[PDB]
């Protein structure tokens, strides 16, 4: 019984890392180790990201893994061997993707159903809050699970708002309605 | 002088791939030997496939090969013996006489990749 | 507080031959050669159809600008390429 699929390409490292780690939980600890190692990649951005290049070596890649485990107890559990394999497999560059994806799987386990409330201009907090609770208590979320929510600014839309989550959306905005306004009048 | 060994990482058809070690890569068109239980077997450095991995072309019957066999560098290309000692004798591709007249002693070995 | 700076000061100096005299403005490493073509990692500020020079001294020219690498065809034998 796997979680929500990462669907093949290069999430399969993260997929195997989860489903082999999770057989004995520790995925919060493995998760925090992943957060910490992506942090120390980010905390040393010069040649933490600039040294995920493929043209180095096998040996020097393994030594960069040694520098990662050299930084205190940055790695913990399977995630070093993960890197041992990753280093050997030289898929280190697509490591950022793995991180974010494990985060998605993890907060799916928590049930944070990330949403969005697209607009062409940011809005007041009262609207945020009222919408937030709306979806939260809506059949969408079955409760027992959270509900983030992000307003974004979109100029490509002419205003209004659109709610999004669980590949399920509602647009009541302006742009689409103008469109429907032009379509209906486009007949004889 | 140390010799450079490598591992037979891939056998495809009549094309053999070798994983070498760090900065030990022979340049292109170098003869490589591997001692079979039947004899010796020759490769020629064709492609640096990257990451200390070199694709080469076989020179005899490539059957029976285990992955990861310790192939051996020869440094240079295939050099054959020359001189009037070579006259009237039957030589294979790798410079060996197969006339069963013993070896061809020769003061010069010369590579087959000149300008 | 100190040991991440130690790991950084090692790692910037661990590939100091590769990380310095570098940053691929006018430098590159021979990633893989075959058939008179070097695919070369690096060479970010390079131009299209620009002459390049090897450390062995045989010259090539770049044809395929790519995000990952640069295809360079060779004017001499590829035996001088490692």
């Amino acid at each position: 019984p796997p979680p929500v699929r990462l669907f093949g390409v290069e999430g399969t490292y993260a997929t195997a890392l989860y489903q082999a780690a999770a057989k004995n939980s520790s995925i919060d600890a493995a998760f925090q180790s992943l957060q910490k190692v992506e942090s120390t990649v980010k905390k040393n951005p010069k040649l933490g990201h600039l040294l995920l290049n493929p043209a180095l070596s096998l040996k020097d890649r393994n030594s960069v893994i040694d520098a990662i485990v050299e930084t205190h107890k940055n790695l913990d559990g399977y995630v070093v061997n993960l890197l041992k394999v990753l280093s050997e497999n030289n898929r280190l560059g697509c490591f950022e993707k793995i991180a974010s994806d494990f985060g998605v799987l993890n907060d799916a386990h928590n049930g944070l159903l990330k949403g969005t409330v697209t607009s062409a201009e940011p809005l007041d907090p009262k609207s945020f809050k009222r919408i937030e609770k709306a979806l939260s208590a809506s059949k969408l979320v079955g409760q027992g699970k959270s509900l983030k929510l992000e307003n974004v600014v979109k100029p490509e839309i002419k205003g209004g708002l659109i709610v999004e989550l669980g590949d399920k959306t509602v647009d009541l905005s302006i742009s689409t309605k103008i469109q429907k306004l032009n379509k209906v009048l486009e007949d004889s | 002088s140390t010799p450079i060994t490598g591992k037979v990482t891939a056998v495809i058809g009549a094309i053999v791939d070798v994983h070498f070690e760090q900065s030990e890569l022979p340049a292109i068109l170098n003869a490589l030997e591997i001692k079979t239980p039947q004899g010796k077997l020759v490769l020629e450095v064709a492609q640096h496939l990257g990451e200390n991995t070199v694709r080469t072309i076989a020179m005899d019957g490539t059957e029976g090969l285990v992955r990861g066999e310790k192939v051996l560098d020869t440094g240079g290309p295939i050099s054959v013996p020359v001189g009037r000692e070579t006259l009237g004798r039957i030589i294979n591709v790798i410079g060996e006489p197969i006339d069963e007249r013993g070896p061809i002693k020769s003061k010069l070995r010369k590579p087959i990749h000149a300008d | 507080k100190a040991q991440p700076t130690e790991v950084s000061s090692i790692l910037e100096e661990r590939i100091k031959g590769v990380s310095d005299e570098a940053n691929l403005n006018e430098t590159g490493r021979v990633l893989a050669v075959g058939d008179g073509i070097a695919r070369v990692f690096g060479l970010n500020n390079i131009q299209a159809e620009e002459l390049v020079e090897f450390s062995s001294g045989v010259k090539g020219m770049a044809l395929n600008l790519e995000p990952g690498q640069v295809g360079i065809v060779l004017f001499g034998s590829d035996r001088l390429v490692k």
